[PDB]
């Protein structure tokens, strides 16, 4: 349809529209026109991505400002869905306006997802892929080939073919999903990664993950190309604090330092070798360092620093190199004795938590390393590596960890803590000391974003409570609200199971995981639901270890044998590719009527973007509240930090963290309003968390379902599934849950 | 083959045990028989490779496969893979030449 | 073993001193040899 | 040279109370037991094959870093920083002069560590002490 808001014409790609979608679009436009941030929570059974793209694209195409759009999702798989929705929306616009308007929309991701080189795309880790591409694209190979054609260094035909054509002609006008982008680039032998990265400044809408906006290592290059007045959308940002914290965190092991000394020794040997034969390089670098230049002025735009900048760009010192680490050998000695100090700090016998200031003071005492040189460690190493012609950098890889640690601990002092533990795994014959640099404040990484951009929309399906995100992340919103779906007939049955058919309490507390009664009670619930679930059944566990133990217990008990008769058993595994194959099989078995059951972790890879709608999900079995491991030094430090700063009680945050994951998994079962499923929360502690669930889920949870038994939940499920299989009466939803164009106009008349 | 954890105490049979290592070779040949590129919609490998330079805090032992005192695997992941492979082979067998 | 344990050497033995070496008148009797003692379950 | 005194060959397994020490003069590992018997009466030459540098028992200390070479550099660094010591304010905020001063000190430490010019550098350390 094509309807009107106060003055903005918006073309919806569907003939019908939900009341929630229209209200969602109206609120978004109000936020955009008034300026500022907002937090909008729309249910999962209502199209959110299409509504966002429909309004925002229309907004950019109508107003004189022509503000760009930045779309942030949490995983790469979501970028594809957003791009597919964008393609569908733009195709509708091209057919209704009579022409293809000037529009470019591209997704962004790593080389590993976009490498077409037959020999470099066959790697099992992205770091190696980046290294090989850099070797063929840094320009060292091209310059050597220019001087002497006989050089055996190779290139990438994809990267080289781009230089023939201009940046504005890399792709035709339109929207390019990754599936479409790779196909187009393969037929013309071009690099999708370099095409995308060189077209961000030209895109009307750019879609990437949160790691490309919050992580300083990969963000600064991308951030410098996007505009300052663009529309910023945070899609599915209910777990954004976790991304913000891992961006400024690091871990050091004994193996890391043992591998760092070898690299430092190799670096010293390389410097000596270069000193004998070709010494002009060292002097040339030293001269520029004395002048006051940094990596930006020395490195060409074609090459990248060896050590990614680990701190936010606003905290990097703009002064010249301190002079202590100005020469190659002096920096190596500086680096070596820093490694030695780290090694001697790994021999503690009890957990030590210290501020970055205390660590710096002790470092300045035992050795004589000051704060300022430590801040330039990463910046200097990238220069030394660049000037040493280090064609293979396998030896020096470990030094990137030491440099990253050095530049972090010397930069930030508030909101950061250094934990040293003699036991990474308490269940080990021999201690394995670990050193963790943890970020406690989640707003440090997101502070630049909320200041650089004027308007930001924070939207998600299960982002509740809405007051805690402004508290946790220091930002203020013009409006924060959650919509309740106007579903004519109840489509999802949320239930809470507190005990088994024997009326014995059930819980997923880790200390009683190996309990014959709780294990058998959960297994009986799994089997009984597997008997009435028609097609698909997803089961989420609080942790992977809990799932591993209980599944093994079920095998001995024989509970799995009963499940095998009705459905196939697919299990989430640590390997990502194997889990992807499990998802493919699970979907296939759901489609052909064989029936499948998928056991996954609530805080795992499956729960962070994979949706189980229609037949892929008809029942969700939340086995326990997904609490973290409370006896974690990092979490306890974060809980203490939040309590003192933001006045958040430790239990409140722990419950909030657990519920934001339980609700996260619940909302992945409804796509439209014709979708239905049963949500069962199997834990006695869930009974008092109804007020903590999202508003649209809490409204559907009845007072009788707050504490059910397994038999009483099965009987209700059987009745509900039977009821949802009947032909819905169109008149019951003709104008109360689904709107035609005429109905929408009426709603615009009565309101005004 | 029944997806049950093998016990070292159990004596077993001498003759059949000779094929245990052969099965370890058949499972490898079957893992490739199932491996193939996955659609980007549900590609979980690209999500972990989205940012290849992510360095945070290593997850707790509750978010990792179980291990014993000596540090080696407890073996429960093997049976998880075994049932996963059984389901995958059954579904693949459906899409035969017929 | 005690002397070895004072020098810091692990002793592979122990002192043997620590080895702890571990009604009336019935009513019916025509059932002479029938009643099996099912005392516990 | 793994866990035992090179002189007395006192392995740690049979003598768990063994404790090693180093002398800045030659940085040679030696267990405490050898130190008392060889040096208690007075100064004597180091009991190493190829080392004839005399030392006193009062100078022995405990090695901090597991790398001997870094210990030598740090100790020399401590010796130099006890003499060559200034701050940014010492040059009234002139960063160029301060950085050049820092580079000179590092060059002094590098030369003293690798023995490039021991005589001239050592005299310079002594000279600056007066000033
Ligand atoms: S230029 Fe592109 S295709 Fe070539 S190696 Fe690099 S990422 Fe792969
Ligand atoms: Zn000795
Ligand atoms: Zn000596």
């Amino acid at each position: 349809m094509k309807f009107y808001i106060d003055d903005l014409p918006v073309l919806f790609p569907y003939p019908k529209i939900y009341p929630e979608q229209y209200n969602y679009m109206c609120d978004i436009k109000k936020t955009l026109d008034v300026g500022g941030n907002s937090i909008l929570e729309m249910p999962s059974g209502t199209g959110k991505t299409v509504s966002l793209l429909s309004l925002t694209i229309a907004y950019q195409m109508h107003y004189p400002e022509h503000r760009k759009i930045i779309y942030c999702s949490r995983t790469m798989s979501e970028i594809e869905k957003a791009l597919v929705e964008l393609e569908n929306l733009m195709d509708y616009r091209t057919k209704e306006l009579g022409y293809q308007e000037d529009f470019r929309g591209l997704g962004l991701t790593s080389r590993k997802n976009l490498c077409l080189h037959p020999e470099v795309s066959k790697e099992r880790k992205g770091t190696v892929v980046d290294e090989k591409c850099r070797r063929m694209t840094n320009g060292q190979a091209k310059r050597k080939l220019e001087e002497d054609p006989e050089a055996n260094v190779e290139l990438c035909e994809y990267h080289e073919n781009l230089y023939n054509i201009e940046v504005e002609d890399y792709l035709p006008k339109g929207v390019f999903s990754f599936e479409k982008l790779l196909k187009y680039c393969e037929e013309k032998t071009l690099c999708p990664y370099f095409i995308v990265r060189r077209m961000i400044s030209l895109c009307n809408i750019i879609i990437y993950s949160y790691h490309y906006l919050l992580d300083p290592k990969i963000a600064e290059r991308v951030s410098n190309e996007v505009s300052k007045d663009s529309i910023v959308i945070f899609d599915e940002a209910h777990n954004i604090d976790n991304v913000c914290i891992e961006s400024l965190s690091l871990d050091l092991t004994t193996d890391a330092l043992r591998r760092a000394t070898r690299g430092a020794n190799a670096l010293d040997e390389r410097i000596s070798e270069v000193r004998k034969v070709d010494s002009q390089k060292l002097q040339d670098e030293y001269e520029k360092l004395v002048q006051g230049l940094h990596s930006a002025d020395i490195l060409t735009d074609q090459e990248e620093p060896f050590v990614e900048t680990p701190v936010l760009p606003q905290d990097l010192l703009t002064e010249a190199i301190p002079g202590n680490i100005r020469r190659a050998e002096h920096f190596v000695s500086f680096l070596k004795r820093l490694i030695e100090y780290l090694k001697t700090r790994m021999k503690v016998l009890h957990v030590i938590s210290e501020t970055p200031k205390s660590f710096l003071q002790h470092l300045k005492q035992l050795t004589f390393i000051e704060r300022k040189p430590l801040r330039f460690c990463s910046e200097r190493l990238s220069l030394l590596v660049r000037t040493l012609e280090v064609t293979e950098v396998e030896d020096f890889t470990a030094l990137k960890d030491i440099a990253t640690f050095a530049t972090l601990i010397s930069t930030y002092e508030e909101g950061f803590l250094l934990i040293i533990e003699p036991y990474e795994i308490e269940n080990a014959a021999v201690p394995n000391p670990i050193m963790r640099f943890t970020c406690l404040d989640a707003s440090i990484a997101i502070k630049p974003v909320f200041e650089r951009f004027s308007s930001v929309i924070i939207t998600s399906g299960t982002i509740s409570p809405l007051d805690m995100y402004p508290r946790m992340l220091n930002f203020k919103t013009v409006l924060q609200k959650s919509y309740a779906m106007t579903l004519a007939k109840k489509s999802f049955l949320p239930m809470i199971i507190t005990k088994g058919s024997d009326q014995v309490a059930i819980s997923s507390r880790f200390e009683i995981r190996n309990d014959p009664s709780i294990v058998r009670n959960y297994g009986s619930m799994l089997v009984e639901f597997a008997k009435i679930t028609p097609d698909g059944m997803v089961v989420f566990f609080p942790s992977y270890l809990y799932m591993e133990s209980i599944v093994s217990m079920w095998q001995t008990m024989g509970i799995l044998d009963e499940v095998w008769k009705h459905k196939l058993i697919l299990v989430e595994t640590p390997d990502a590719q194997e889990t992807s194959l499990a998802l493919e099989t699970y979907r296939k078995a759901c489609s052909n009527g064989r029936g499948a059951i998928l056991l996954s972790v609530a805080r795992g890879k499956v729960s962070e973007g994979i949706d189980f709608d229609h037949q892929y999900g008809r029942t969700v079995l939340m086995i326990g509240i997904p609490f973290q491991y409370t006896e974690s030094r990092i979490l306890k430090a974060r809980l203490e930090f939040m309590r003192e700063n933001y006045r958040i009680r430790e239990n409140d945050f722990l419950s909030f963290d657990a519920m934001r994951h339980a609700a996260q998994c619940l909302g992945r079962v409804l796509r439209g309003k014709d979708d239905y499923g049963v949500m069962v929360l199997a834990d006695r502690r869930f009974s008092r968390k109804r007020s903590q669930l999202p508003k649209w889920i809490a409204q559907g949870l009845s007072d009788a379902d707050l504490n059910l038994s397994t038999d009483m939940a099965i009987s209700n499920t059987k009745q509900f599934l039977r009821t949802m299989a009947q032909p819905t009466d169109p008149k019951d939803q003709e104008g109360v849950s689904v709107w035609s164009y005429e109905d929408l106009i009426k709603h615009q008349n009565s309101r005004k | 083959l029944r997806g049950e954890k093998i016990m070292q105490n159990d004596r077993g049979d001498v003759i059949i045990d000779r094929y245990l290592t052969l099965d370890q070779e058949f499972d490898r040949k079957d893992d490739d028989m199932l491996l193939h590129p996955v659609k980007k919609i549900i590609d979980l490998d690209g999500n972990i490779q989205d940012d290849p330079v992510v360095r945070g805090n290593r997850p707790d032992f509750t978010m990792q496969p179980g291990v014993d005192i000596n540090g080696n695997s407890d073996g429960t992941v093997d049976i998880l893979k075994g049932m996963n492979r059984l389901s995958e082979k059954m579904i693949m067998a459906l899409k035969n030449e017929y | 073993p005690r002397k070895l344990q004072d020098l810091g050497l692990k002793p592979a033995s122990v002192d043997p001193a620590t080895i702890k070496r571990q009604k009336g008148k019935i009513t019916n009797t025509h059932m002479t040899g029938i009643l099996k003692d099912y005392s516990h379950r | 040279n793994k866990d035992m005194c090179p002189i007395c060959k006192t392995d740690r397994y049979l003598s768990p109370d063994v404790k090693f020490l180093v002398n800045p003069e030659c940085y040679h590992r030696i267990c405490e037991s050898c130190v008392d018997r060889i040096f208690s009466l007075g100064p004597a030459q180091c009991p190493y094959k190829g080392c004839d540098k005399i030392l006193r028992k009062n100078k022995f200390k405990t090695q901090i870093f597991d790398d001997v070479e870094v210990e030598k550099e740090v100790d020399i660094r401590k010796r130099v920083f006890n003499v060559f010591n200034k701050t940014i304010d010492d040059f009234n905020g002139d960063l160029v002069e301060y950085n050049k001063y820092l580079e000179e000190v590092e060059d002094i430490i590098y030369k003293l560590d690798h023995g490039i010019d021991v005589a001239k550098t050592e005299e310079k350390l002594r000279t600056y002490e007066e000033l």
